[PDB]
RNA sequence: AAUCCGGUUAAUAUUCCGGAACCAGAAGGUGGAAUACGGCAACGUAAAUGAAGUUGGAGACGUCGGCGGGAGCCCUG
Protein backbone atom coordinates (compact mmCIF):
# COMPACT_ATOMS: atom_id res chain seq x y z
CA UNK A 1 0.00 0.00 0.00
CA UNK A 2 1.16 3.53 -0.86
CA UNK A 3 -0.07 6.66 0.94
CA UNK A 4 -0.76 9.65 -1.31
CA UNK A 5 -2.28 13.12 -0.94
CA UNK A 6 -5.51 13.72 -2.84
CA UNK A 7 -6.37 17.04 -4.53
CA UNK A 8 -9.11 17.39 -1.91
CA UNK A 9 -6.41 17.38 0.78
CA UNK A 10 -7.23 13.78 1.72
CA UNK A 11 -4.66 11.10 2.53
CA UNK A 12 -5.33 8.07 0.32
CA UNK A 13 -3.56 4.71 0.61
CA UNK A 14 -3.27 3.34 -2.93
CA UNK A 15 -2.21 -0.14 -3.99
CA UNK A 16 1.31 -0.41 -5.43
CA UNK A 17 1.97 -2.74 -8.35
CA UNK A 18 4.93 -5.09 -7.92
CA UNK A 19 8.06 -3.98 -9.75
CA UNK A 20 8.72 -6.07 -12.85
CA UNK A 21 11.81 -8.26 -12.99
CA UNK A 22 13.92 -8.06 -16.16
CA UNK A 23 14.34 -11.34 -18.07
CA UNK A 24 17.41 -13.43 -17.33
CA UNK A 25 19.83 -14.91 -19.85
CA UNK A 26 19.29 -18.56 -20.69
CA UNK A 27 22.90 -19.69 -20.35
CA UNK A 28 24.56 -17.33 -17.86
CA UNK A 29 21.38 -16.61 -15.91
CA UNK A 30 22.22 -12.90 -15.56
CA UNK A 31 19.40 -10.45 -16.38
CA UNK A 32 19.28 -9.40 -20.01
CA UNK A 33 20.16 -5.86 -21.08
CA UNK A 34 18.35 -3.54 -23.46
CA UNK A 35 14.79 -4.61 -22.59
CA UNK A 36 12.16 -3.16 -20.23
CA UNK A 37 11.84 -4.57 -16.71
CA UNK A 38 8.09 -4.98 -16.22
CA UNK A 39 5.56 -7.69 -15.43
CA UNK A 40 5.11 -10.58 -17.90
CA UNK A 41 1.68 -9.29 -18.95
CA UNK A 42 2.83 -5.66 -19.28
CA UNK A 43 5.76 -6.51 -21.57
CA UNK A 44 3.40 -8.22 -24.04
CA UNK A 45 2.38 -4.98 -25.77
CA UNK A 46 6.01 -4.21 -26.67
CA UNK A 47 7.09 -4.87 -30.24
CA UNK A 48 9.50 -7.60 -31.30
CA UNK A 49 12.35 -5.10 -31.65
CA UNK A 50 11.66 -3.73 -28.16
CA UNK A 51 11.59 -7.31 -26.82
CA UNK A 52 14.44 -9.03 -28.71
CA UNK A 53 17.93 -7.81 -29.57
CA UNK A 54 19.16 -7.54 -33.17
CA UNK A 55 21.55 -10.47 -32.82
CA UNK A 56 21.57 -14.25 -33.05
CA UNK A 57 19.75 -15.81 -30.07
CA UNK A 58 19.00 -12.28 -28.86
CA UNK A 59 16.53 -12.04 -26.02
CA UNK A 60 17.38 -15.52 -24.71
CA UNK A 61 21.12 -15.32 -23.93
CA UNK A 62 23.72 -12.66 -23.27
CA UNK A 63 25.98 -11.35 -26.03
CA UNK A 64 29.06 -12.56 -24.13
CA UNK A 65 27.52 -16.03 -23.95
CA UNK A 66 26.71 -15.76 -27.67
CA UNK A 67 30.35 -15.01 -28.50
CA UNK A 68 31.46 -17.84 -26.21
CA UNK A 69 29.01 -20.25 -27.85
CA UNK A 70 30.21 -19.21 -31.32
CA UNK A 71 33.84 -19.68 -30.27
CA UNK A 72 33.09 -23.05 -28.65
CA UNK A 73 31.28 -24.27 -31.78
CA UNK A 74 34.20 -23.22 -33.99
CA UNK A 75 36.69 -25.00 -31.74
CA UNK A 76 34.54 -28.14 -31.68
CA UNK A 77 34.19 -28.05 -35.47
CA UNK A 78 37.96 -27.72 -35.90
CA UNK A 79 38.56 -30.59 -33.46
CA UNK A 80 35.99 -32.78 -35.23
CA UNK A 81 37.52 -32.01 -38.64
CA UNK A 82 41.01 -32.82 -37.35
CA UNK A 83 39.76 -36.02 -35.70
CA UNK A 84 38.00 -37.06 -38.92
CA UNK A 85 41.15 -36.39 -40.96
CA UNK A 86 43.31 -38.36 -38.51
CA UNK A 87 40.89 -41.30 -38.55
CA UNK B 1 -5.43 13.99 -21.77
CA UNK B 2 -2.94 14.56 -24.61
CA UNK B 3 -1.97 18.19 -25.19
CA UNK B 4 -1.41 19.02 -28.87
CA UNK B 5 0.88 21.82 -30.05
CA UNK B 6 0.06 21.48 -33.78
CA UNK B 7 -2.69 23.85 -34.93
CA UNK B 8 -3.13 22.05 -38.25
CA UNK B 9 -3.41 18.68 -36.49
CA UNK B 10 -6.08 20.10 -34.18
CA UNK B 11 -7.99 21.37 -37.22
CA UNK B 12 -7.57 17.95 -38.85
CA UNK B 13 -8.66 16.31 -35.59
CA UNK B 14 -11.77 18.50 -35.62
CA UNK B 15 -12.24 17.59 -39.29
CA UNK B 16 -12.41 13.90 -38.40
CA UNK B 17 -15.50 12.66 -36.57
CA UNK B 18 -13.37 11.47 -33.63
CA UNK B 19 -13.84 14.88 -32.01
CA UNK B 20 -16.98 15.37 -29.91
CA UNK B 21 -16.86 18.92 -28.53
CA UNK B 22 -14.35 21.75 -28.15
CA UNK B 23 -14.11 23.99 -25.09
CA UNK B 24 -12.18 27.27 -25.17
CA UNK B 25 -11.15 28.07 -21.59
CA UNK B 26 -9.89 31.57 -20.80
CA UNK B 27 -7.03 31.34 -18.31
CA UNK B 28 -5.67 34.03 -16.01
CA UNK B 29 -2.52 34.27 -18.16
CA UNK B 30 -4.69 35.47 -21.08
CA UNK B 31 -3.96 32.24 -22.97
CA UNK B 32 -6.81 30.50 -24.79
CA UNK B 33 -6.80 26.75 -24.14
CA UNK B 34 -8.76 25.02 -26.91
CA UNK B 35 -9.68 21.69 -25.30
CA UNK B 36 -11.36 19.20 -27.65
CA UNK B 37 -12.62 15.92 -26.21
CA UNK B 38 -12.13 12.96 -28.55
CA UNK B 39 -13.18 9.34 -28.12
CA UNK B 40 -9.85 8.09 -26.76
CA UNK B 41 -7.97 11.24 -25.70
CA UNK B 42 -8.57 14.84 -24.67
CA UNK B 43 -6.90 17.24 -27.12
CA UNK B 44 -5.91 20.53 -25.47
CA UNK B 45 -4.17 23.33 -27.39
CA UNK B 46 -3.13 26.49 -25.54
CA UNK B 47 -2.76 29.56 -27.76
CA UNK B 48 -1.48 32.79 -26.22
CA UNK B 49 -2.30 34.91 -29.28
CA UNK B 50 -5.91 36.08 -29.05
CA UNK B 51 -6.04 36.74 -32.80
CA UNK B 52 -4.77 33.21 -33.47
CA UNK B 53 -7.38 31.88 -31.03
CA UNK B 54 -10.03 34.01 -32.74
CA UNK B 55 -8.90 32.69 -36.13
CA UNK B 56 -8.94 29.12 -34.79
CA UNK B 57 -12.47 29.57 -33.44
CA UNK B 58 -13.63 31.05 -36.76
CA UNK B 59 -11.94 28.25 -38.74
CA UNK B 60 -13.31 25.47 -36.52
CA UNK B 61 -15.56 22.89 -38.21
CA UNK B 62 -19.28 23.73 -38.00
CA UNK B 63 -20.08 20.25 -36.67
CA UNK B 64 -17.81 20.78 -33.66
CA UNK B 65 -19.53 22.01 -30.50
CA UNK B 66 -17.79 25.25 -29.53
CA UNK B 67 -17.96 25.84 -25.77
CA UNK B 68 -17.18 29.03 -23.87
CA UNK B 69 -15.22 29.20 -20.60
CA UNK B 70 -16.84 27.06 -17.92
CA UNK C 1 63.20 -7.25 -22.25
CA UNK C 2 60.22 -9.22 -23.52
CA UNK C 3 57.52 -7.13 -21.87
CA UNK C 4 54.48 -9.25 -21.06
CA UNK C 5 50.92 -8.42 -22.08
CA UNK C 6 49.48 -10.80 -19.49
CA UNK C 7 45.79 -10.25 -18.85
CA UNK C 8 42.66 -10.49 -20.99
CA UNK C 9 42.70 -7.66 -23.54
CA UNK C 10 46.46 -7.07 -23.64
CA UNK C 11 47.20 -10.77 -24.14
CA UNK C 12 44.55 -11.07 -26.86
CA UNK C 13 45.76 -7.90 -28.59
CA UNK C 14 49.37 -9.13 -28.58
CA UNK C 15 48.47 -12.68 -29.63
CA UNK C 16 45.94 -11.83 -32.35
CA UNK C 17 48.17 -9.18 -33.93
CA UNK C 18 51.15 -11.53 -33.61
CA UNK C 19 52.98 -9.22 -31.20
CA UNK C 20 53.33 -11.94 -28.54
CA UNK C 21 56.28 -14.06 -29.67
CA UNK C 22 56.03 -16.46 -26.71
CA UNK C 23 52.84 -17.51 -24.90
CA UNK C 24 52.78 -19.25 -21.51
CA UNK C 25 49.13 -20.10 -20.82
CA UNK C 26 48.79 -21.22 -17.21
CA UNK C 27 46.30 -23.83 -16.02
CA UNK C 28 44.11 -21.06 -14.57
CA UNK C 29 43.56 -19.49 -18.00
CA UNK C 30 40.23 -20.24 -19.72
CA UNK C 31 40.35 -23.19 -22.13
CA UNK C 32 38.87 -20.95 -24.84
CA UNK C 33 41.79 -18.55 -24.36
CA UNK C 34 44.20 -21.48 -24.65
CA UNK C 35 42.38 -22.84 -27.71
CA UNK C 36 42.32 -19.43 -29.40
CA UNK C 37 46.03 -19.02 -28.65
CA UNK C 38 46.61 -22.47 -30.14
CA UNK C 39 44.63 -21.44 -33.23
CA UNK C 40 46.61 -18.19 -33.45
CA UNK C 41 49.89 -20.06 -32.93
CA UNK C 42 48.97 -22.54 -35.67
CA UNK C 43 48.23 -19.66 -38.06
CA UNK C 44 51.59 -17.95 -37.41
CA UNK C 45 53.98 -20.64 -36.05
CA UNK C 46 54.35 -19.09 -32.61
CA UNK C 47 55.99 -20.38 -29.43
CA UNK C 48 53.52 -21.79 -26.89
CA UNK C 49 55.18 -22.46 -23.53
CA UNK C 50 51.89 -23.79 -22.08
CA UNK C 51 52.84 -23.45 -18.43
CA UNK C 52 51.17 -26.04 -16.21
CA UNK C 53 49.64 -13.60 -14.90
CA UNK C 54 46.96 -15.92 -16.24
CA UNK C 55 48.58 -16.09 -19.67
CA UNK C 56 52.18 -14.87 -19.98
CA UNK C 57 52.12 -13.28 -23.44
CA UNK C 58 55.70 -12.14 -24.03
CA UNK C 59 56.06 -9.82 -27.02
CA UNK C 60 59.69 -10.91 -27.47
CA UNK C 61 62.43 -12.92 -25.76
CA UNK C 62 65.58 -10.78 -25.64
CA UNK C 63 67.39 -11.99 -22.52
CA UNK C 64 64.80 -14.71 -21.86
CA UNK C 65 66.27 -18.20 -21.53
CA UNK C 66 63.56 -19.64 -23.81
CA UNK D 1 6.32 21.72 -37.66
CA UNK D 2 2.74 23.02 -37.37
CA UNK D 3 1.20 19.87 -38.89
CA UNK D 4 2.86 16.95 -37.06
CA UNK D 5 6.24 15.52 -36.14
CA UNK D 6 5.64 12.90 -38.83
CA UNK D 7 6.21 14.08 -42.42
CA UNK D 8 3.29 15.75 -44.15
CA UNK D 9 4.12 13.91 -47.38
CA UNK D 10 6.61 11.37 -48.73
CA UNK D 11 8.27 10.86 -52.10
CA UNK D 12 10.47 8.14 -53.59
CA UNK D 13 11.19 9.56 -57.05
CA UNK D 14 14.89 8.69 -57.07
CA UNK D 15 15.82 5.24 -58.36
CA UNK D 16 18.99 5.48 -56.24
CA UNK D 17 19.75 6.94 -52.81
CA UNK D 18 18.32 10.44 -52.38
CA UNK D 19 21.52 12.45 -51.95
CA UNK D 20 20.15 15.86 -50.99
CA UNK D 21 17.11 18.11 -51.33
CA UNK D 22 17.13 21.90 -51.72
CA UNK D 23 14.33 24.45 -51.38
CA UNK D 24 14.69 27.84 -53.04
CA UNK D 25 14.93 30.63 -50.43
CA UNK D 26 12.65 32.92 -52.47
CA UNK D 27 11.05 31.04 -55.37
CA UNK D 28 8.27 28.64 -54.26
CA UNK D 29 10.16 25.65 -55.66
CA UNK D 30 12.20 22.76 -54.28
CA UNK D 31 14.80 20.50 -55.87
CA UNK D 32 16.08 17.05 -54.94
CA UNK D 33 19.37 15.58 -56.16
CA UNK D 34 20.21 11.88 -56.08
CA UNK D 35 22.94 9.53 -57.28
CA UNK D 36 20.51 8.11 -59.88
CA UNK D 37 21.34 11.03 -62.18
CA UNK D 38 17.75 12.32 -62.14
CA UNK D 39 16.86 15.57 -60.36
CA UNK D 40 13.24 16.20 -59.40
CA UNK D 41 11.92 19.77 -59.37
CA UNK D 42 8.71 20.57 -57.49
CA UNK D 43 6.74 23.79 -57.03
CA UNK D 44 5.29 24.31 -53.56
CA UNK D 45 3.08 27.14 -52.30
CA UNK D 46 2.85 27.53 -48.52
CA UNK D 47 0.14 29.74 -47.02
CA UNK D 48 0.04 31.12 -43.48
CA UNK D 49 -3.68 30.35 -43.15
CA UNK D 50 -4.48 27.57 -40.69
CA UNK D 51 -6.92 25.88 -43.07
CA UNK D 52 -4.64 26.34 -46.11
CA UNK D 53 -2.41 23.27 -46.16
CA UNK D 54 0.86 23.46 -48.13
CA UNK D 55 0.16 22.59 -51.77
CA UNK D 56 3.34 21.02 -53.16
CA UNK D 57 3.41 19.28 -56.55
CA UNK D 58 6.23 18.18 -58.84
CA UNK D 59 7.14 20.55 -61.66
CA UNK D 60 9.90 18.84 -63.68
CA UNK D 61 12.21 15.82 -63.69
CA UNK D 62 15.72 16.66 -64.88
CA UNK D 63 17.51 13.86 -66.73
CA UNK D 64 20.40 13.31 -69.16
CA UNK D 65 23.08 13.37 -66.45
CA UNK D 66 26.07 11.04 -66.55
CA UNK D 67 26.38 8.42 -63.80
CA UNK D 68 29.85 7.26 -62.72
CA UNK D 69 30.50 4.66 -60.00
CA UNK D 70 26.75 4.56 -59.26
CA UNK D 71 26.87 8.30 -58.51
CA UNK D 72 24.89 10.92 -60.43
CA UNK D 73 23.72 14.27 -59.11
CA UNK D 74 25.75 15.20 -56.02
CA UNK D 75 25.28 18.91 -55.24
CA UNK D 76 22.34 21.11 -56.27
CA UNK D 77 22.20 24.88 -55.75
CA UNK D 78 19.34 27.30 -56.39
CA UNK D 79 19.92 30.76 -57.82
CA UNK D 80 19.48 33.60 -55.28
CA UNK D 81 17.23 35.53 -57.70
CA UNK D 82 15.46 33.20 -60.16
CA UNK D 83 14.46 29.53 -60.16
CA UNK D 84 17.76 28.37 -61.64
CA UNK D 85 19.32 25.13 -60.41
CA UNK D 86 23.09 24.54 -60.45
CA UNK D 87 23.79 20.80 -60.31
CA UNK D 88 27.34 19.44 -60.17
CA UNK D 89 27.95 15.85 -61.24
CA UNK D 90 30.56 13.24 -60.42
CA UNK D 91 32.32 14.01 -63.71
CA UNK D 92 33.05 17.63 -62.83
CA UNK D 93 30.23 18.89 -65.06
CA UNK D 94 27.93 21.58 -63.64
CA UNK D 95 24.50 21.97 -65.26
CA UNK D 96 22.70 25.29 -64.77
CA UNK D 97 18.99 24.62 -65.39
CA UNK D 98 17.78 28.21 -65.75
CA UNK E 1 40.38 -12.70 -50.36
CA UNK E 2 40.82 -14.51 -47.05
CA UNK E 3 37.57 -15.93 -45.67
CA UNK E 4 36.60 -14.35 -42.35
CA UNK E 5 33.72 -14.77 -39.91
CA UNK E 6 31.98 -12.06 -37.88
CA UNK E 7 31.35 -12.95 -34.23
CA UNK E 8 29.86 -9.56 -33.25
CA UNK E 9 27.00 -7.30 -34.23
CA UNK E 10 23.82 -8.14 -36.09
CA UNK E 11 25.72 -10.12 -38.73
CA UNK E 12 26.90 -12.66 -36.16
CA UNK E 13 28.12 -16.00 -37.48
CA UNK E 14 28.35 -14.75 -41.08
CA UNK E 15 31.29 -15.61 -43.32
CA UNK E 16 32.89 -12.69 -45.16
CA UNK E 17 35.77 -12.15 -47.59
CA UNK E 18 38.13 -9.20 -47.16
CA UNK E 19 37.67 -7.07 -50.27
CA UNK E 20 39.71 -4.20 -48.80
CA UNK E 21 41.58 -4.18 -45.49
CA UNK E 22 41.59 -1.07 -43.30
CA UNK E 23 43.75 -2.58 -40.56
CA UNK E 24 46.23 0.28 -41.06
CA UNK E 25 43.69 2.54 -39.33
CA UNK E 26 41.21 5.19 -40.42
CA UNK E 27 39.56 8.29 -39.01
CA UNK E 28 36.13 6.65 -39.24
CA UNK E 29 37.36 3.46 -37.53
CA UNK E 30 40.34 4.06 -35.18
CA UNK E 31 41.09 0.34 -35.01
CA UNK E 32 42.01 -2.64 -37.17
CA UNK E 33 38.94 -2.23 -39.36
CA UNK E 34 38.22 -4.27 -42.48
CA UNK E 35 35.61 -3.54 -45.15
CA UNK E 36 34.43 -6.98 -46.29
CA UNK E 37 31.46 -8.41 -48.18
CA UNK E 38 29.75 -11.50 -46.80
CA UNK E 39 26.59 -13.58 -47.16
CA UNK E 40 23.69 -13.08 -44.77
CA UNK E 41 21.02 -15.25 -46.43
CA UNK E 42 22.70 -18.42 -47.64
CA UNK E 43 21.08 -19.94 -50.75
CA UNK E 44 18.53 -22.65 -50.06
CA UNK E 45 19.13 -26.26 -51.09
CA UNK E 46 17.82 -26.12 -54.66
CA UNK E 47 16.17 -29.31 -55.91
CA UNK E 48 16.11 -30.32 -59.57
CA UNK E 49 12.42 -31.15 -59.17
CA UNK E 50 11.75 -27.46 -58.47
CA UNK E 51 11.00 -25.06 -61.29
CA UNK E 52 13.51 -22.70 -62.86
CA UNK E 53 11.95 -19.76 -61.02
CA UNK E 54 11.76 -21.96 -57.92
CA UNK E 55 15.43 -22.96 -58.25
CA UNK E 56 16.59 -19.36 -58.65
CA UNK E 57 14.49 -18.19 -55.69
CA UNK E 58 15.95 -20.88 -53.44
CA UNK E 59 19.44 -20.26 -54.84
CA UNK E 60 19.09 -16.50 -54.28
CA UNK E 61 21.50 -15.17 -51.65
CA UNK E 62 21.56 -11.82 -49.86
CA UNK E 63 25.08 -10.34 -49.63
CA UNK E 64 26.24 -7.78 -47.09
CA UNK E 65 29.19 -5.37 -47.32
CA UNK E 66 30.34 -3.82 -44.04
CA UNK E 67 33.47 -2.63 -42.23
CA UNK E 68 34.40 -4.42 -39.00
CA UNK E 69 37.46 -4.41 -36.79
CA UNK E 70 40.09 -7.16 -36.82
CA UNK E 71 39.17 -8.13 -33.25
CA UNK E 72 35.51 -8.46 -34.29
CA UNK E 73 36.59 -10.69 -37.20
CA UNK E 74 38.00 -14.22 -37.26
CA UNK E 75 40.48 -15.47 -39.89
CA UNK E 76 39.95 -18.81 -41.59
CA UNK E 77 42.21 -21.15 -43.56
CA UNK E 78 39.92 -21.10 -46.60
CA UNK E 79 40.08 -18.17 -49.01
CA UNK E 80 38.21 -17.14 -52.16
CA UNK E 81 39.20 -14.43 -54.64
CA UNK E 82 37.18 -12.90 -57.47
CA UNK E 83 38.16 -10.49 -60.23
CA UNK E 84 35.06 -8.36 -59.61
CA UNK E 85 35.81 -8.46 -55.86
CA UNK E 86 39.07 -6.48 -56.26
CA UNK E 87 39.02 -2.71 -56.63
CA UNK E 88 35.27 -2.34 -56.08
CA UNK E 89 35.69 -1.77 -52.32
CA UNK E 90 36.40 1.84 -51.38
CA UNK E 91 35.27 4.59 -49.04
CA UNK E 92 33.21 6.20 -51.82
CA UNK E 93 31.00 3.11 -52.03
CA UNK E 94 30.62 3.16 -48.24
CA UNK E 95 30.01 6.92 -48.26
CA UNK E 96 27.41 6.80 -51.04
CA UNK E 97 24.56 4.38 -50.20
CA UNK E 98 23.63 4.15 -53.89
CA UNK E 99 27.22 3.13 -54.62
CA UNK E 100 26.95 0.74 -51.67
CA UNK E 101 23.65 -0.61 -53.01
CA UNK E 102 25.21 -1.19 -56.43
CA UNK E 103 28.18 -2.76 -54.65
CA UNK E 104 25.80 -5.05 -52.75
CA UNK E 105 23.98 -5.90 -55.99
CA UNK E 106 27.24 -6.65 -57.82
CA UNK E 107 28.57 -8.73 -54.91
CA UNK E 108 25.35 -10.76 -54.79
CA UNK E 109 25.52 -11.27 -58.56
CA UNK E 110 29.10 -12.51 -58.26
CA UNK E 111 28.15 -14.75 -55.33
CA UNK E 112 25.16 -16.08 -57.27
CA UNK E 113 27.49 -16.91 -60.16
CA UNK E 114 29.84 -18.59 -57.67
CA UNK E 115 26.93 -20.56 -56.21
CA UNK E 116 25.68 -21.44 -59.70
CA UNK E 117 29.16 -22.60 -60.70
CA UNK E 118 29.29 -24.73 -57.54
CA UNK E 119 32.33 -22.90 -56.17
CA UNK E 120 32.76 -21.65 -52.60
CA UNK E 121 30.30 -24.28 -51.37
CA UNK E 122 31.55 -24.08 -47.78
CA UNK E 123 31.24 -20.29 -47.79
CA UNK E 124 27.88 -20.43 -49.59
CA UNK E 125 26.41 -22.87 -47.07
CA UNK E 126 25.45 -21.11 -43.82
CA UNK E 127 27.41 -22.20 -40.77
CA UNK E 128 25.60 -23.88 -37.89
CA UNK E 129 25.99 -22.94 -34.23
C1' A F 1 -4.58 -8.34 -16.75
C1' A F 2 -6.93 -3.63 -16.40
C1' U F 3 -9.55 3.50 -12.45
C1' C F 4 -8.64 7.76 -10.14
C1' C F 5 -10.57 12.56 -8.73
C1' G F 6 -14.46 15.91 -6.89
C1' G F 7 -19.46 15.88 -5.52
C1' U F 8 -23.99 13.30 -3.93
C1' U F 9 -28.01 9.98 0.95
C1' A F 10 -32.29 9.54 6.88
C1' A F 11 -28.81 4.95 5.99
C1' U F 12 -24.25 4.35 -0.63
C1' A F 13 -19.67 4.45 -2.94
C1' U F 14 -12.50 3.10 -5.99
C1' U F 15 -20.00 0.67 -7.50
C1' C F 16 -24.03 6.24 -7.82
C1' C F 17 -23.37 11.20 -10.14
C1' G F 18 -19.92 14.82 -13.19
C1' G F 19 -15.12 14.76 -15.43
C1' A F 20 -10.91 12.18 -16.95
C1' A F 21 -8.28 7.23 -18.28
C1' C F 22 -6.80 2.11 -18.47
C1' C F 23 -7.37 -3.44 -19.90
C1' A F 24 -8.88 -7.58 -22.72
C1' G F 25 -11.12 -9.41 -26.98
C1' A F 26 -13.13 -8.73 -31.83
C1' A F 27 -13.26 -7.87 -36.90
C1' G F 28 -12.79 -5.23 -41.12
C1' G F 29 -11.17 0.39 -42.81
C1' U F 30 -7.53 4.28 -43.46
C1' G F 31 -2.48 5.85 -43.62
C1' G F 32 2.40 4.41 -43.01
C1' A F 33 6.07 1.53 -44.39
C1' A F 34 6.45 -3.54 -47.10
C1' U F 35 7.71 -6.83 -52.41
C1' A F 36 14.11 -3.48 -42.01
C1' C F 37 18.24 -1.12 -40.08
C1' G F 38 23.29 1.69 -38.21
C1' G F 39 27.23 1.56 -34.56
C1' C F 40 34.41 -2.39 -33.57
C1' A F 41 30.85 -2.55 -29.44
C1' A F 42 27.19 -2.84 -25.20
C1' C F 43 22.58 -1.12 -27.92
C1' G F 44 18.86 1.62 -30.75
C1' U F 45 14.36 2.67 -34.43
C1' A F 46 7.22 3.17 -36.72
C1' A F 47 6.93 -1.29 -39.32
C1' A F 48 11.12 -5.02 -40.18
C1' U F 49 7.91 -13.48 -42.93
C1' G F 50 8.85 -18.47 -39.42
C1' A F 51 5.92 -24.98 -39.82
C1' A F 52 7.14 -29.17 -37.27
C1' G F 53 10.71 -29.67 -33.72
C1' U F 54 14.15 -27.68 -29.71
C1' U F 55 15.46 -24.18 -25.51
C1' G F 56 14.89 -20.28 -21.87
C1' G F 57 13.00 -16.29 -18.79
C1' A F 58 9.30 -14.41 -15.80
C1' G F 59 5.64 -16.00 -12.82
C1' A F 60 8.39 -18.37 -8.64
C1' C F 61 10.55 -17.20 -3.65
C1' G F 62 14.96 -18.55 2.92
C1' U F 63 16.55 -15.15 7.10
C1' C F 64 19.17 -11.01 9.59
C1' G F 65 22.19 -6.48 10.12
C1' G F 66 24.13 -1.85 8.50
C1' C F 67 24.20 2.09 4.26
C1' G F 68 22.19 5.06 0.22
C1' G F 69 17.49 7.24 -2.48
C1' G F 70 12.50 9.01 -1.79
C1' A F 71 7.85 9.84 0.40
C1' G F 72 4.72 11.09 4.43
C1' C F 73 3.96 12.32 9.68
C1' C F 74 6.19 15.33 13.16
C1' C F 75 9.56 19.85 13.94
C1' U F 76 10.80 24.93 12.16
C1' G F 77 11.50 30.01 9.40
Amino acid sequence: TRIIKTPGNNIRYLHIKKLGTIPRCGDTGVPLQGIPALRPREFARLSHNKKTVQRAYGGCLSANAVKDRIVRAFLIEEQKIVKQKLK
Amino acid sequence: PRQISDIKQFLEIARRKDATSARIKKNTNKDVKFKLRCSKYLYTLVVADAKKAEKLRQSLPPDLTVTEVG
Amino acid sequence: SGKYVLGYKSTLKTLRSGKAKLILIAANAPPLRKSELEYYAMLSRCSVHHYSVGVLAVIDAGDSDI
Amino acid sequence: LDFSSKPYKNLRYHSRALRDVSYHPSLPLFCSGSDDGDVQVFHGRVYSDLLANPLIVPLKILRNHKVVDNVGVLSTCWHPKEAWLFSAGAGGEIRMWT
Amino acid sequence: GKVALITRGRFAGKKVVILQAIDQGSKSHPFGHAVVAGVERYPLKVTKSMGAKRIARRSRVKPFIKVVNYNHLMPTRYALELDNLKGLITADTFKEPTQRSAARKTVKKTFEEKYQSGKSAWFFTPLRF
